């Protein structure tokens, strides 16, 4: 089926699909490149941005 | 983790 019509929020992109890394809290978008720290590949296990990682 | 090509349906 389709991909959901999310964008990352830091360059407005929704390409790269792969890297566009959803927030398990808020549900935002962050490509994996856009990330300030940056990450290397998708992680392992649920993860959380910054606003929602406490 | 979540993204953007998995959050799909995939019947
Ligand atoms: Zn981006
Ligand atoms: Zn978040």
């Amino acid at each position: 089926g389709a991909m959901g019509s999310v964008s990352c929020e830091e360059c407005g992109g929704g390409h790269s699909p792969s890297k566009l890394l959803l927030c398990d809290k808020c549900d935002r978008g962050y490509h994996l490149f856009c990330l300030r720290p940056i990450l290397p590949s998708v992680p392992k296990g649920s993860w959380f941005c910054p606003s929602c990682s406490n | 983790a979540r993204t953007k090509q998995t959050a799909r349906k995939s019947y």
